[PDB]
């Protein structure tokens, strides 16, 4: 799914994101945007061979599994 | 290859934001803070982020 930019900010401040550790609503959209345009469904591969997944393209080489990292 | 989130990288593809929200609270608590993300220290860190909120009925 790819998300409308009011659309994210809406579900990120309804999980709470706005204002977390100090980093206000904004900041995540930003993230958001230029880590994945939004696109729930993207991935891509780093030369250590993990890989980045999702919104907030979260890394396999320690946060989550995807079964080919080391 | 550590899974500090307990969860499968493929939970974190839904089009429910839930997953990758949950993980990424615990990734900014982790000391760095936001500089974990490349893409926020290199384009969004030290800009006017309001804006990407502007317009929006929050």
């Amino acid at each position: 799914k790819v998300f409308g930019r009011c659309e994210l900010a809406a579900a990120m401040k309804r999980h709470g994101l706005d204002n977390y550790r100090g980093y206000s609503l904004g900041n995540w959209v930003c993230a958001a945007k230029f880590e994945s345009n939004f696109n729930t469904q993207a991935t891509n591969r780093n030369t250590d061979g993990s890989t980045d997944y999702g919104i907030l393209q979260i890394n396999s080489r320690w946060w989550c599994n995807d079964g080919r990292t080391p | 290859s550590r899974n500090l989130c307990n969860i499968p990288c493929s939970a974190l593809l839904s089009s429910d934001i839930t997953a990758s929200v949950n993980c990424a609270k615990k990734i900014v608590s982790d000391g760095n803070g936001m500089n974990a993300w490349v893409a926020w220290r290199n384009r969004c860190k030290g800009t006017d982020v309001q804006a990407w909120i502007r317009g929006c009925r929050l």
